[PDB]
RNA sequence: AAACUUUCAACAACGGAUCUCUUGGUUCUCGCAUCGAUGAAGAACGCAGCGAAAUGCGAUACGUAAUAUGAAUUGCAGAUAUUCGUGAAUCAUCGAAUCUUUGAACGCACAUUGCGCCCUCUGGUAUUCCGGAGGGCAUGCCUGUUUGAGCGUCGUUU
RNA sequence: UGCUGUAAAGCUGGGUCGAACGGCCUCUAGUGCAGAUCUUGGUGGUAGUAGCAAAUAUUCAAAUGAGAACUUUGAAGACUGAAGUGGGGAAAGGUUCCAUGUCAACAGCAGUUGGACAUGGGUUAGUCGAUCCUAAGAGAUGGGGAAGCUCCGUUUCAACGUGC
RNA sequence: GCGAGAGACCGAUAGCGAACAAGUACAGUGAUGGAAAGAUGAAAAGAACUUUGAAAAGAGAGUGAAAAAGUACGUGAAAUUG
RNA sequence: UUGGGCCCGGCUCUUGUCUAUGUUCCUUGGAACAGGACGUCACAGAGGGUGAGAAUCCCGUGCGAUGAGAUGACCCGGGUCU
């Protein structure tokens, strides 16, 4: 059971794991279908862009202070400063975050 | 090929039953002859003619019922749609399109705009 | 037995009619694979289990 | 069965399995316009029903069977 | 005398024909079918008997109504009659 | 291969003392399959060694 | 020396390996969402000119109507069936129907093809009996209608 | 028929056969059998062997037939001996019933015979049974448990007549 | 479930139990258990006719490219046998 | 900043129909779909059938074209009436 100068392993395979094996054979098929869905969605609303405008926010932790990423929605104060109501903002391709 | 359906549909209730009785005695007479022939392919022709006349009688009869119940709130269930049990429980177009007056005021006030970028 | 129900007698009627040899003109059809009736039953060999 | 039309004044018919003697007695009155003294029914081993219909003395069974056309 | 002599005394059927499934599994004294569970509302079926589900399920009979559901769905559950082309 | 291929049997080993190998065998009677071995890679109708 | 035994070769047997096939299986991927009291899945019994099974169908029974198409079906036989045409064959398509006895199965019951009751029509000299045809009679629950019960309770008159 | 290789094997001559197949450089694997009381299928020796020996018992002739110990008929001789090897039924079986034809398989010999095979025919009810009653019992309803499949209860803490 | 497209997959003791009238035949009181079984030939052209025989069949003949393809059907190995 | 109902399209789905080029010559063979010669078409040399390995015999394939039918308050593009 234990015989060599080898590392001691943690292989969690004592359950019926073979009944829950998910092999992603459809990775290429999913890629193609995702592209087709994206194309149809874009064509449905042309020339209006598919992606709403997102804000820029600081990543929260001491580890990711330096990085800055895309947020979820512009705060109500930010939209207030540019004279766009949140209800009207959501209709012209701008995302709103009431929580931030 | 036996009787022609389009000729039957021009016949009245009285005439269709008179023809139905004769076709039945035609089949009755042939079943007597089958005991001696014994092969008699004419059996198959008369049976389909009996079926055709029975079909025309029923279809012409069901059309009178459909006309009688046209526009009534409650009509016989056999005259109703037979889509599926689930589709009959589904909300109708009018029911599913109902909105609260609060919801209508906001949808009118803030419609989905049409716009473009880079201009 | 002589005293039997209608369902019992009704099943025995079907068992008799299914116990006939193959009609001869069947083997003359094109691409015919049936050479005999393979579901024959004898009253003493195999019981109906009714 | 052809012996009974001559000896016993009885007609032999194949009859529906769902019918009874009341319906059989009536049916021969529309179909052949003959009166049945009695109707004796029988379910054959093959699953069909057989009716022994004895006509009253006012009718001759052999004559009717010629009219039907099987003797 | 538990073998051949005792086997000669078998003339009382414990089971008769069932009405729901016609299998000759209807226990006469219990008034229950050992196969389909009649006269319970639900069919007798167990997940420890997968071969038993194969023997009696959808597709093992006529499907006299389920044959044409796909055909009717493909046409969107049409109502009316076909129009003759002039 | 199918996961249940070769394993759609209720075969039990007869044990020893019946002058036959201890491979699991099909029970019942009245069919020629009764009393025949099952579940083995060496058996006819069993499952392959290390199914793919 | 034959016979016999053993071995081999040729031929002939027995048997069905090998080879080559394949309207089957298995796996992966893509797409779709559609059973049932408007009676499902299932079961039984039947139905063809000559059919036992399988396939199909339900007493309109290897099927009817309709749309399309356009000369077959086929083992045999056969039209009071068809050919420059409302016209052969077709589960080609399918939107109208039929859909036995059952089955969640629903008048009660069912190891029985048992026993009812109601309505309309009809036969037997019949509101009451008998026969037939058609249509009905399950349970829980919801909204309503009608009829009620309770000194539960309100106003009135002795 | 031979040749090559230590070998695993490869190539070839003759016969059979009728539709695909092979060398070389690489890749890949459900890749090599004498055994597992291995699996499935098939075939031997044993071996024309063991055996086909309970229920007293058969014989003569004719007929049919290609063919007769075994079929039919006659003549005998026998037995079951009325708690029968007789005549009916219940359970169970399901066409085994009857006629005609027939002998590939079955009847552990034979077969012209048969409960076999093939084709048809056959079961008639106001009075015989079921159907109805209740027995031991089973089991719905109102209710009460149980996550629930369902359990208890049988008039049960019920406003219980599909009354006459 | 329905509708499709594929594979360094199996090739009739394999692959689903089932390439076939397969969840069939068959067994069990029952719950359940559960097989075997593909291949003539391009086309039946599936052997007319004569003869021996009670018949089955045989011998001639015939069909076919082939009967060293006769449905006890492509090839026809071994055990075993003449 | 702005309501609703229809009429025709577009998009989505199903379905109908329509289309290039040898069966030329010789040999073997029962059969040419084999071999050889000469070709042709190719946005079509996928696959299948046809008496043996068939792009060119047939169905299809490729290219598209043109009809019918649906479906979508919760898609737009035009109209039209409020
Ligand atoms: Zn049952």
């Amino acid at each position: 059971a234990i015989s060599k100068n080898l590392p001691l392993l943690n292989n969690h395979f004592r359950k019926h794991w073979q009944e829950r094996v998910r092999v992603h054979f459809d990775q290429a098929g999913k890629k193609a279908s995702r592209r087709q869905s994206r194309l149809r969605k874009a064509a449905k609303i042309a020339p209006r862009p598919i992606d709403a405008l997102r804000p820029v926010v600081r990543a929260p932790t001491v580890k990711y202070n330096r990085k800055v990423r895309a947020g979820r929605g512009f705060t109500l104060a930010e939209l207030k400063a540019v004279g766009i109501a949140p209800k009207y903002a959501r209709t012209i391709g701008i995302s709103v975050d009431h929580r931030r | 090929a036996g009787v022609k359906t389009f000729e039957l549909r021009t016949k009245s209730k009285e005439q269709l039953e008179s023809q139905l009785v004769e076709l039945k005695q035609e089949l009755a007479t042939l079943k007597v002859q089958k005991l001696q022939r014994p092969s008699l392919p004419r059996i198959h022709t008369v049976r389909k003619n009996i079926a055709r006349v029975l079909t025309v009688i029923n279809l012409n009869q069901r059309e009178n019922v459909r006309a009688f119940y046209a526009g009534k709130k409650y009509i016989p269930k056999d005259l109703r749609a037979k889509k599926t049990r689930a589709l009959r429980r589904k909300l109708t177009k009018f029911e599913a399109s109902q909105e609260t007056e609060k919801a209508r005021k906001q949808r009118i006030a803030f419609p989905q705009r049409k716009f473009a970028i880079k201009a | 037995p002589s005293q039997k129900s209608f369902r019992t007698k009704q099943k025995l009627a079907k068992a008799q009619k299914q116990n006939r040899p193959l009609p001869q003109w069947i083997r003359l059809r094109t691409d015919n694979k049936i050479r005999y009736n393979a579901k024959r039953r004898h009253w003493r060999r195999t019981k109906l289990g009714i | 069965a052809m012996k009974k039309v001559e000896d016993g004044n009885t007609l032999v018919f194949q009859v529906d399995i769902k019918s009874n003697k009341h319906q059989i007695k009536s049916a021969v009155k529309e179909l052949y316009d003959v009166d049945a003294l009695y109707v004796n029914t029988l379910i054959r081993p093959n699953g069909t029903k057989k009716a022994y219909i004895r006509l009253t003395s006012d009718y001759d069974a052999l004559d009717i069977a010629n009219r039907i056309g099987y003797i | 005398g538990k073998g051949t002599p005792s086997l000669g005394k078998r003339h009382n059927k414990s089971h008769t024909l069932c009405n729901r499934c016609g299998r000759r599994s209807f226990h006469v004294q219990k008034k229950t079918c050992s196969s389909c569970g009649y006269p319970a509302a639900k069919m007798r079926s167990h997940n420890w008997a997968l071969k038993a589900k194969r023997r009696r399920t959808t597709g093992t009979g006529r499907m006299a109504y389920l044959k044409h559901v796909t055909r009717r769905f493909k046409n969107g559950f049409q109502t009316g009659v076909a129009k003759a082309q002039t | 291969v199918a996961e249940n291929a070769g394993h759609q049997t209720s075969a039990e080993s007869w044990g020893t003392g019946r002058a036959v190998a201890r491979i699991p065998r099909v029970g019942g009677g009245g069919t020629h399959r009764s009393g025949q071995a099952a579940f083995g890679n060496m058996c006819r109708g069993g499952r392959m060694f290390a199914p793919t």
